């Protein structure tokens, strides 16, 4: 049995995951942001959806501190998200993805682009003079469905892992995705929570999705 | 044996100009049937007697097949054969002081090999050992030389020992804490060193960028020592290699 | 006289005992069995039967050739007689061919044995790792010894007064191998006739040394007299009959003990075919007939 | 052959001991910036350039003509363009190109434009790499 | 008799399945992707889709557990990929065949090659340190086409064969194809995908293709 | 009555035969494929190309309902049965050597390979040489016309055990990827004697 | 596959020794304000110019028709306008463009109505960005 995590991610500020830097043409903004090579399409690479969502899901369901490495964690991050130690070597249940914005045609709408360029500058305190620099950002209201690949392994934790699933998404909307957080960027949201069945049926799928859409 | 590869090593050792020895080695002042019987007897007493009980003094993973007089033939772990033979030519030096030298042929093969094609190839090998000659300006061959796997890998003891041993202890000790990617990294440096003589400037470069990416597990010392090594003594950094991969190969054993 | 150069562009297989192994050369029987089946699969065997036991065709055995360096087995000279200095047959040992117009060096010292052998390098042997793949059964490993020959390096044969039936079997055994394991990728050759004067100098002048360029076997008649000042090594010929249509099961032919080809005698004698396989249903022929290079000893 | 870099040519038994000495010439006295240096080059500074070579180079050694075709130097004349860009984004990669002349190699590839002088100048980039590294790094 | 299974695999992200370091230094990442060593196009080693495809299908049809050898799986597992067991050696009935990149040309088309560098890094979790680390991945929208071998032992056993097949090959589309998958990357889909006969005419090869087809 | 099959070989995903068990060979790989003696490039053994063509030829000929038609081409000493042979097969080199330098490559090349324990998750790598595709291999067959009867039956045989290579492999992991083959050039030509069937037999071959 | 310029012409394969030699011919003859002031140009004063050309290069190139549709000739108009607009705001970056042929080769592209036209365009815009960060940069 395998399960598919459908779902939104709708950006309330402007996102920036940093990009390569060295091939997005010449004469392009100081700091691009990562995008799809062949659509140049923006994307929230799924190593980076998934370290931020391990992360807060770690720090949380442990005591509200994460100081060990990724390999000690709790059970529950262990059996979610894997494990590479010696003798305890967990398949991770979820199967991350990377995820391009699916809105461009909305964009495109109000005659503006995917991306932005944000003008920040550091100002010299001893000097009070102020070093002006471009940042490329994803615009707020770009929206990026993405699919999120569920293992069934154990039919007697499904319900705590999808808890755990729910409360790290809870968690990614009180914090940033990607980039220059703190500093007013990366702000995300989640809607359209379903979980579906790959192949066939799930006996407790009706269960799943409300502890998914609450 | 718990590492290494899973190879019999057999070795044929011969004892060079003996008939030339005894015909006109000794002095002809110094010449009686008492001297002659007291060489000879030495020299036997020497190969049976001593050859056991030398292996027995170490439990050598040997089966002596045939020591004889002048002559040796023996086929054991192949790691244990190669020990032996710097063993053997050490004990055969002390013996006769520097009088007389060996020449050994060391095969590898493995367990199901012909013993016929075992017996041949190692004669060959150690044929070609009698063959070494290092300058092509003398007369007769300098023959106190071994033969290492194959007719080309053919040194001589001073230079198998100090060289190829030296070099393969240094590799030893500075190659143990390389991942399997290191592993590889070494074949490939075996193989750009094989081709070296075909590609002078672009698999030297090639080689300089293994050493590279190896030099963080190794140490830059011993990359900048190797690479030394690759344009100075190549064939005896390519025996010493090819032997500490045989070595160190985990595929039982 | 009419040298028939033979080019490998396979490895080959040349058995003595076992496929384990493999010779760098072939025995004149050896080719005189190929040439038979040959001319049994076009249909006349008895022909040439009668022309190599008539003597209009008698061929040594295959020879080395390295870059036109035609060579001889060491013969097996009564000299050495040089009791003061040198190192006669004793550096001379690891010495197996020596080159056939060298022999006069030889004959009486200064060739280098050392250089000799070093010069002397036609390809290499190796052993090829095969198995019997068994569906489910566990698949049986075996392996064949070859022979590989190198670029301007094969194997020749002396042939006096060549045949047209000659030729053609020759021409036909391009195309079915020689050695071994033929019917795999092991025997394939292509081979010239090359009438040479160099050598007809040698072959044309008379000695008092018989130097046996194939292996022979000298006739009831005459074995005594052709042992009589002779230096020669006694070799074992046999093996299974390679035919279809004899004793519809494999058998091996009788063992036929003949004079190796590098033997010298003093009494010319000129061997016989001999009849190996006499059960069967066909005749099987051992070719033991005496060629000889003489030399003066 | 005979590719040109400007002071002295390079061929097939040439370009990697003229590499070697170019990046030997480079970490004696290395670049100097306007606050008295001292870094280096790394391989994340031109390694846009490195990864157009690779391309080029995959569409050049997949075609058998003896002549480069305009498509192929289209992308030499691009490889050209962005060694001038980063050239001028910072001084540490001009001096680099300077001293080892990836310019002047570039100039007399895409003037003899023929498949081997191509050939050459990409063993000559993987050569000065190679001794870049194993030397410096990073 | 022999049929051959076409079809296409389509990255829909970009996958890492190489393990190839090998010849030039021009620049290339320390963890390239298996390529062609003639045409240095990215290729989908046979081995790599068979071990894959065999593991979702025997923890499928087991089901959801697979602990143990590969030669004690299933009779249907056996009997498609091969079994080497003492006594019985259950031969291969499926004969996988490495994959190169298809559609270079419409890559070309698009400006882009067939490989990126995808920019990564590991956030130390107690010392809030970043390591970077590049991966090379080939394209998102990268196509390869395949041809599988398969062998007529029985006609009996064809139409479960084939349903094994099908549901293999949708199990790969819920996971990953080798690399670091979990995390974004690997995702593929299947697309023309039928069977033909080699030689000859399989009386039920419509059925076979309609199994296929959906 | 001698007839030359010629043709030429073709590497499609990478081929990987036999085993070279000395120790200038396995001190540069795990597992070595079969190089010349001399000339060390790697080489398609006759007895892999006739063992392969004679099992697949074997399978199809029954396919569960050997042969005489097998015995003919490949030879049989069982116990009463002995047919001596009609196909000569031959060593074959590699031809594409001055073709694989224009593509500044080796001939070989080592496939870095691993299995996963299903226990453990535990995977273990494995190195295997192979000889990379686009590799050719130019062959001759060597046929002995002994019935005039039975040639074109031998023919279609032979043309089809060379076209179940082409939907098989050659040598090694075969169900792993490596090992496909394809046949192009395929003629016969008589060189021995006169057949004036040979351009029948070329429509066999060319078919 | 061709721009024009008036007597010179610009091909898919030296557009950047054409975009060099116009860089070239400005730093060697900078441009002089009212005040006999000499000015150099800024990267950020055209940049919205090719960022709006980057962006519309985005969409022409996710497209494989050889005609430029409607709305995306609708962009590169609007490219030409903002381009006018920002030539007439500062007279320095009017003599860029008129030193260079942005104008020129941005009309051209309206007049071919093509794809490749407009990627060539690009290709000299990103060659004229590379060699002016070459020589003067920022
Ligand atoms: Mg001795
Ligand atoms: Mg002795």
């Amino acid at each position: 049995m395998k399960l598919v995590i459908e779902g939104t991610i709708v950006l309330k500020t402007g996102m920036h995951i940093g990009g390569s830097s060295d091939f997005s043409a010449i004469g392009a903004v100081d700091s691009p942001v990562v995008r799809d090579t062949l659509t140049r399409l923006p994307l929230i690479p799924g190593s980076s959806l998934k370290g931020k969502m391990r992360y807060l899901l770690a720090k949380e369901l442990n005591n509200g501190i994460l100081l060990n490495e990724p390999n000690n964690d709790q059970d529950e991050i262990l059996r979610l998200f894997g494990s590479s130690e010696k003798d305890k070597i967990r398949r991770a249940r979820l199967k991350f993805n990377d995820i391009k914005l699916s809105n461009l045609a909305e964009l495109e709408t109000f005659n503006v682009s995917s991306t932005e360029v944000k003008f920040e500058n550091t100002i010299n305190r001893k000097t009070a003079v102020a070093n002006p620099r471009q940042i490329e950002r994803v615009i707020a209201g770009s929206k990026f469905d993405f699919e999120i690949f569920y293992n069934l392994d154990d039919i007697k934790e499904v319900e705590k892992d999808f808890e755990n699933i729910k409360q790290g998404f809870d968690l990614l909307e009180f914090d940033y995705l990607g980039g220059h957080g703190t500093r007013g960027s990366g702000r995300i949201a989640f809607e359209n929570l379903s979980v579906i069945t790959a192949v066939g049926n799930f006996e407790k799928i009706n269960t799943l999705n409300e502890i998914l859409g609450a | 044996v718990e590492v290494g590869i899973n190879r019999l090593g057999v070795l044929r050792a011969d004892v060079d100009n003996l008939g030339q020895a005894f015909i006109n080695g000794i002095p002809d002042d110094y010449l009686s049937i008492s001297r002659t019987a007291t060489f000879s007897r030495a020299m036997s007493r020497f190969f049976k007697n001593y050859l056991n009980q030398l292996l027995a003094e170490k439990s050598y993973k040997i089966n002596v097949i045939y020591a004889g007089g002048d002559d040796l033939f023996m086929i054991g772990a192949w790691q244990d054969i190669l020990d032996f033979s710097i063993v053997l030519k050490q004990k055969f030096a002390d013996f006769t002081q520097n009088k007389l030298s060996i020449s050994a042929g060391i095969g590898m093969f493995r367990e199901k090999y012909p013993v016929a094609r075992m017996a041949s190839l190692t004669g060959d090998l150690e044929d070609a050992a009698k063959d070494y000659k290092p300058d092509e300006r003398a007369v007769q061959a300098t023959k106190n030389a071994v033969t290492l796997f194959d007719a080309t890998n053919v040194f001589s003891w001073d230079t198998l020992e100090n060289d190829i041993f030296v070099k393969l202890d240094a590799i030893t000790k500075n190659f143990e804490k390389l991942d399997e990617t290191g592993k590889a990294f070494i074949y490939r440096l075996i193989d750009l060193l094989r081709g070296v003589n075909e590609n002078q400037q672009i698999n030297i470069a090639r080689l300089a960028y293994t050493l590279s990416r190896m030099e963080e597990k190794i140490g830059k010392t011993f990359a900048q020592e190797l690479y030394n090594w690759a344009n100075a003594d190549r064939k005896t950094l390519i025996m010493a290699l090819e032997i500490y991969i045989l070595k160190t190969r985990e595929r039982a054993a | 006289m009419k040298i028939i150069k033979l080019y490998f562009e396979s490895p080959v297989h040349f058995g003595e005992k076992r496929l384990s192994e493999s010779k760098i050369t072939f025995s004149a029987d050896t080719l005189f069995s190929a040439l038979m089946i040959e001319a049994v699969g076009l249909g006349k065997e008895d022909e040439f039967y009668q022309l190599a036991s008539n003597n209009l065709v008698k061929f040594s055995d295959a020879f080395p050739f390295i870059d036109q360096y035609y060579y001889i087995p060491k013969p097996m000279f009564n000299l050495k007689l040089e009791k003061e200095d040198e190192n006669p047959s004793k550096a001379f040992k690891k010495l197996l061919y020596v080159p056939i117009d060298s022999l006069e060096d030889y004959l009486s010292g200064g060739l280098d044995a050392y250089f000799e052998r070093e010069s002397f390098n036609l390809g290499k042997l190796a052993l090829s790792e095969k198995v019997q793949q068994h569906d489910f059964k566990d698949s049986e490993p075996y392996n064949v010894g070859t022979f590989t020959f190198k670029e301007n390096t094969g194997l020749y044969v002396l042939i006096e007064q060549t045949h047209p039936l000659l030729e053609e079997l020759l021409e036909n055994l391009q195309y079915s191998g020689i050695g071994g394991k033929r019917n795999s990728g092991y025997g394939k050759f292509k081979f010239e006739i090359l009438e040479d004067s160099d050598i007809e100098d040698l072959f044309s002048a008379k000695g008092n040394r018989k130097i046996l360029l194939s292996g022979a076997l000298p006739k009831d008649a005459e074995l005594e007299q052709a042992l009589k000042n002779a230096s020669y090594l006694l070799e074992r010929r046999g093996g299974f009959v390679q035919s279809d249509t004899y004793a519809t099961n494999l058998v091996k032919k009788q063992d036929l003990y003949v004079f190796k080809s590098g033997s010298t005698f003093e009494n010319s004698f000129d061997g016989d075919i001999y009849q190996v396989g006499k059960k069967g249903n066909h005749p099987v022929y051992k070719y033991a007939k005496s060629f000889f290079l003489e030399v003066s000893v | 052959t005979e590719l040109k870099i400007g002071n002295e040519k390079v061929n097939s038994t040439n370009f990697g001991d003229f590499a070697e000495k170019a990046i030997r010439g480079i970490n004696h006295k290395p670049f100097v910036n306007s606050k008295g240096g001292e870094q280096k080059i790394t391989t994340s500074k031109i390694r846009g350039i490195l990864e157009l070579v690779n391309k080029v180079y995959n569409r050049v050694i997949n075609t058998n003509d003896v002549e480069l075709s305009e498509n192929i130097l289209a992308d030499i004349a691009y490889i050209k363009v962005k060694i001038a860009y980063e050239s001028g984004r910072e001084p540490v990669v001009k001096d680099f190109i300077q001293r080892t002349a990836f310019t002047a190699a570039i100039t007399d590839v895409m003037n003899q434009r023929t498949r081997e002088s191509f050939l050459l100048f990409a063993r000559y980039v993987e050569s000065l790499i190679a001794y870049f590294k194993f030397y410096g790094g990073k």
